[PDB]
């Protein structure tokens, strides 16, 4: 399991 | 360029069409089209052309993935190795693209928020590319990477309050960038530990218009400290 | 071609990595490579062809859907319009792509099953050519799409068992042509009950390597009959 | 809602 960058939103 | 003889306008609206289409390649087109015409982005055009582009590379970086984790375990044909190498090239391509934007037309002055946002998505993109990078080059990227994301944090510790988005994007981000790709967990660690602190210190500077935002990436920073720890 | 170079066996394996990255136009294009080679297709790579096209072709079709329901809310600028023609063009260069193959290569000769299904193919590609047809053409390509389905249907209940996952996948997709491009619902309506009907009656024919696949059409077919009565 | 076709397997 990988670190979690931002995501996409709007 | 293929989007030089449309209206400015006109490349906006249609990049909102694609991104409800689901057209994101289209949607990059079209926003880099709007960046050549060399006027400055609002933060709407920003989000459009970030969510664009990371679309675009996010499905080529998971496909990478799938193909090198088969690459792996067939070393315990040269065809898994080509076709690897040919998801790779094209995503160095995309990567390339968005890098020579950034220096090209984004990257100046101008809002303090704006370039905080440039700064790391410059950082970003080196490391998508220090994600697939070996010898010489790798080295050559992870700096060009880490350069991108400390600019980007003294500006953003010195203009932002802590709970701005842009400001725990990147944090978020440039601790990834220590865990994955530095090899410096602890770095990781002590800066996603201290921003969510920070935020939380001082909670009351969310913003009416994006405190969804900050809070969503308040939960990711302690996600990874969950993981990490 | 760009596969001219590359071995048969390779641009089958190839296309598999592709399907399992989800890069579903690199496994089109490979299928491609592999049918020019103009050697028949097993079960298997007909599968993979299948599914690649069908992919490609459904987000397509799906992204058009989305804007030209835009287009029309916005008859109650031309950027929408525009946008929509510049996706059902490559649509239709998809749909062309198909149909060449199939008759430049696939449609001979050989297995019933095979004709069959390269038959139900046309079908259906000329189905989505008519989803976004109009006026002089459109007619033409619905006759088409007619002729190729009835030739594949008279085929079938000549020669294959009423489960066969062929067999009921082609009469569901024909019975979808009658109602949503004939507009013939008594059409559809019979074709899907009798079909279903006559797959319950002949149950027993159902086969050990392929029964998941034909009781997943007979629900398709009851589902359809449920959402038109 | 649309009708549905056949989809995609294996
Ligand atoms: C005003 C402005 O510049 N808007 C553009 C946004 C700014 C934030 N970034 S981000 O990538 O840092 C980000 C993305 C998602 C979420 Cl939930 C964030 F909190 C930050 C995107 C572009
Ligand atoms: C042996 C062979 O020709 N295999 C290729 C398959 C045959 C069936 N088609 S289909 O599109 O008719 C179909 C797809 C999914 C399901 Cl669950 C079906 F029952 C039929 C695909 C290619
Ligand atoms: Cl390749
Ligand atoms: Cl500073
Ligand atoms: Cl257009
Ligand atoms: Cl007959
Ligand atoms: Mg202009
Ligand atoms: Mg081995
Ligand atoms: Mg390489
Ligand atoms: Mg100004
Ligand atoms: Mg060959
Ligand atoms: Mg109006
Ligand atoms: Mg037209
Ligand atoms: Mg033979």
């Amino acid at each position: 399991q990988r670190s979690t960058s931002t995501p996409n939103v709007h | 360029g293929a989007m030089g003889s449309m209206e400015r306008a006109s490349l906006i609206q249609k990049a909102k069409l694609a991104e409800q289409a689901e057209r994101y390649e289209d949607m990059a087109a079209f926003m880099k089209g709007a960046v050549e015409k060399g006027e400055e982005l609002s933060c709407e055009e920003r989000n459009l052309l970030s969510v664009a582009y990371k679309n675009v590379v996010g499905g080529q970086r998971a496909a990478w993935r799938v193909l090198s984790s088969i690459e792996q375990k067939s070393n315990e044909g040269p065809e898994v190795r080509e076709y690897r190498e040919k998801v790779e090239t094209e995503l160095q391509g995309v990567c390339d693209t968005v890098l020579g934007l950034l220096d090209s037309h984004l990257i100046k002055a101008g809002d303090a928020e704006s370039r905080v946002f440039y700064l790391k998505m410059k950082g970003d993109y080196y490391r998508y590319l220090a994600e697939v990078a070996t010898g010489d080059d790798k080295k050559r990227i992870i700096d060009s990477a880490r350069s991108a994301y400390q600019e980007a944090m003294d500006i953003s510790k010195k203009e932002m309050p802590p709970t701005n988005p842009i400001r725990l994007g990147l944090a978020l981000n440039f601790s990834v960038f220590h865990y994955e790709i530095a090899n410096s967990p602890e770095e990781a660690i002590s800066l996603a530990k201290t921003t969510f602190d920070e935020a939380m210190a001082d909670l009351h500077t969310l913003s009416e218009d994006s405190y969804k935002d900050s809070t969503l990436i308040m939960q990711l920073l302690r996600d990874n400290l969950t993981l990490w720890t």
